């Protein structure tokens, strides 16, 4: 009665779905991220936890190309040495859970590449409205 | 539960003064108002006064002002601050005072007033 | 050893004090410095 | 034959308050804000290795 | 809200939550105890006897 | 700089109350002493000499 989609739509209702499936909600994970005489100390530093964790995220998108897009298309191209995938393979194949063990080992390498790319852009864009 | 216990019925003589209980019981006592009405036949109900059980200040009815006199005992111990006593000393009895006496209190609710007396008493007697 | 020019930097003190049970005491005795002690006022 | 109480050699002891009782009452445990409680719904589970459900 | 297709391992054994609620319950408990009465002036001599049986 | 107390002392735990205990001083077990510091004469005058200049 109250059918398959409706859950599907809920926090977490795609982890077993494909990515590309999952890709269609992400505002979902991204809204119960932030909301949800001794102990208000406790919850209290919970809280300012959940804060602080969401603004770490948040830096760390708007050091790169997009600051509340949700969805960044960027300039950096994909090593294939990183996964060595098809497209179509990966985009209906596997889960998220199932891809972040498969990228795991290769992060960090990602995020300073992207902060090089941001860095590069700025710097361009700043050299095209100079000479205009 | 809200549970008010009065005295039973008595019989007095004319020119006495007649003490009337009521135990309450299951709330904080100190913070509602405790109402005395009567029961007359052939006259229906009519008010008495109020009792605010935090200091004792009272309110009379003006056509028994003189005659009555009302009192509370409060709970000081902090294992039972439920319970308290109310008292209503009644005097100047006359036989027209034969009547079956109430001791109400109101309801809990944030629309109810003062008067919307929910919880009472199960009476006591009077005849004198 | 005692002398009466020198001065003893240890007194030998004994006194009643309660117990576990408040009826009964007992006397029992320290060793305290000249420091912590003072003199109220033979004995 | 006089007597006296077994923790009294050991620590002061305390009594409880006739006011407040001991009954359970059930707590709900809830995760905050960026976590989540995951409930294995299976059936023939001894609480170690996969949950498939 | 149920979610498909996932095998997360679980441990009861190794689990948290429990570690912390044992913790919590005792404190909790504790807590729940410091506005009552001490029996430290009850350590006394008592004079006991056989009750009447 | 070396600073002792030539003194041995043995405490004496005294029960006060229930869980109270007290740590007195009981008896002096050998020779009965005044405590001090030691310096070196020489670094100590060297210093001074630093100090000075
Ligand atoms: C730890 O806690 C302990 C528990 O309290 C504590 O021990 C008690 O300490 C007090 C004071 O130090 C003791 O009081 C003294 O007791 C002496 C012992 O006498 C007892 O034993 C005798 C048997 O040997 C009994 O016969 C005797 O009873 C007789 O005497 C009574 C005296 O009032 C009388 O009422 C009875 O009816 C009976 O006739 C008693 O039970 C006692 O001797 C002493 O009195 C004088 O004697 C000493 C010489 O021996 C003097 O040095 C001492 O100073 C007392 O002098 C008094 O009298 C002089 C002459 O008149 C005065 O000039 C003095 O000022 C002084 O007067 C004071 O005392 C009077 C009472 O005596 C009083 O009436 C005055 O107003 C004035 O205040 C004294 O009574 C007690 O016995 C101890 N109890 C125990 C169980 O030991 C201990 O001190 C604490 N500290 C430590 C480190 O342990
Ligand atoms: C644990 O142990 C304690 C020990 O102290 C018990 O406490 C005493 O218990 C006894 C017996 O249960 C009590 O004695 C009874 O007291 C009654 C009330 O006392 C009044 O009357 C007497 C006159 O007898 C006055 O002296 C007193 O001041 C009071 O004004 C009496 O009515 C009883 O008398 C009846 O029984 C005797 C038996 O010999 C008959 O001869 C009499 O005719 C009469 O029928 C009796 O004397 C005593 O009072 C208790 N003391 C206290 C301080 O309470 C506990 O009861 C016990 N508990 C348990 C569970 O075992
Ligand atoms: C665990 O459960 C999930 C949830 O159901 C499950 O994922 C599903 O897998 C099937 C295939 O196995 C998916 O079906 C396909 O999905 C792609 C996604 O783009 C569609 O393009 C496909 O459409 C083609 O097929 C149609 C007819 O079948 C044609 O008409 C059409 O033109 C296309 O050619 C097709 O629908 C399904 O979408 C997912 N669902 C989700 C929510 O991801 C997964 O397989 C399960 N895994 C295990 C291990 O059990
Ligand atoms: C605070 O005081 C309490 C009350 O005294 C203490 O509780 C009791 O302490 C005794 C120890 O003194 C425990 O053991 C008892 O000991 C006597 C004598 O011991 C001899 O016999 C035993 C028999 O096995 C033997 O093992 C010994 O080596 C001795 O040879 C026995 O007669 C008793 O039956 C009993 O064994 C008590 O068990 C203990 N009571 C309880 C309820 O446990 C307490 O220890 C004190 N605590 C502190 C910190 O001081
Ligand atoms: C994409 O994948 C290729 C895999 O072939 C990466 O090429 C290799 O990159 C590593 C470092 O990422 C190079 O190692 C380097 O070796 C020198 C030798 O002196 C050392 O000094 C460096 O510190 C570093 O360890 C490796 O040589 C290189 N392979 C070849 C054949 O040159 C490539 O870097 C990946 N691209 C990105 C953007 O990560
Ligand atoms: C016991 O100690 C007392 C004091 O605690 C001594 O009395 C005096 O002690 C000081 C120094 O401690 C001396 O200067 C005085 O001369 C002492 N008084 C007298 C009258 O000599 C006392 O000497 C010590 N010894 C004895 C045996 O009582
Ligand atoms: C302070 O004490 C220390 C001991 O911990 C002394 O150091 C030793 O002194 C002896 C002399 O008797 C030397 O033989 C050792 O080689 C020293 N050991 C070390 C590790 O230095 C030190 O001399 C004392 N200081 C003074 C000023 O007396
Ligand atoms: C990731 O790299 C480590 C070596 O740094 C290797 O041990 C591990 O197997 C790699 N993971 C995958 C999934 O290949």
């Amino acid at each position: 009665a109250v059918g398959i989609g409706a859950v599907f739509l809920g926090f977490l209702g795609a982890a077993g779905s494909t990515m590309g499936a999952a890709s269609m909600t992400l505002t979902v994970q991204a809204r119960n991220l932030l909301s949800g005489t001794v102990w208000g100390i406790k919850q209290l530093q919970a809280r300012v936890l959940a804060v602080e964790r969401y603004l770490r995220d948040q830096q760390l998108l708007g050091i790169w190309g997009c600051s509340g897009k949700l969805i960044c298309c960027t300039n950096v191209p994909w090593n294939s040495s990183w996964s060595n995938r098809n497209l179509s393979e990966i985009w209906d194949n596997m889960t998220w859970l199932q891809w972040d063990k498969e990228i795991s080992n290769y992060t960090q390498i990602i995020y300073g590449l992207l902060e090089e790319s941001q860095n590069q852009q700025e710097k361009n864009e700043q050299d095209l409205l100079a000479l205009d | 539960q809200v549970q008010l216990v009065q005295s039973g019925a008595v019989i007095k003589t004319p020119g006495s003064s007649v003490k009337i209980s009521c135990r309450a019981s299951g709330y904080n006592f100190r913070d509602y108002s405790i109402h005395w009405v009567r029961l007359i036949p052939d006259k229906g109900f009519e008010w008495i006064g109020w009792i605010k059980p935090l200091w004792g200040a009272v309110s009379y009815a003006r056509q028994l002002q003189g005659r009555v006199s009302m009192t509370r005992q409060l709970s000081q111990d902090p294992d039972d601050p439920d319970w308290g006593v109310a008292y209503m000393e009644f005097s100047g009895l006359t036989p027209a005072d034969t009547a079956e006496y109430f001791c109400v209190r109101r309801g809990s609710c944030d629309y109810c007033g003062d008067f919307p007396w929910q919880y009472w008493g199960q009476g006591t007697v009077v005849v004198v | 050893n005692i002398t009466d020019d020198m001065r003893g930097e240890l007194k030998n003190c004994s006194f009643n004090m309660t117990t576990e049970l408040r009826d009964k005491k007992q006397k029992v005795y320290s060793l305290f410095y000249r420091l912590d002690v003072v003199q109220i006022n033979s004995n | 034959k006089e007597y006296r109480l077994i923790n009294c050699n050991t620590s002061a002891c305390t009594q409880a308050c006739p006011k407040v009782s001991f009954e359970p009452i059930p707590i709900h445990y809830c995760a905050p804000a960026g976590f989540a409680i995951l409930k294995c719904k299976d059936k023939k589970f001894n609480g170690t290795g996969p949950c498939p459900s | 809200i149920h979610l498909e297709n996932v095998t997360e391992e679980f441990n009861m054994w190794k689990n948290n939550m429990v570690e912390q609620m044992h913790t919590d319950i005792i404190s909790l408990w504790d807590q729940s105890l410091k506005p009552c009465v001490k029996l430290t002036p009850l350590c006394v001599t008592l004079q006991c006897t056989n009750v009447t049986n | 700089i070396n600073c002792t107390r030539p003194n041995n002392n043995t405490r004496k735990s005294i029960r006060i109350g229930p869980g109270q205990a007290f740590y007195a001083t009981g008896d002096i077990i050998g020779d009965i002493r005044q405590a001090h510091c030691n310096v070196s004469k020489a670094t100590w005058n060297e210093t001074l000499g630093k100090v000075v200049k």
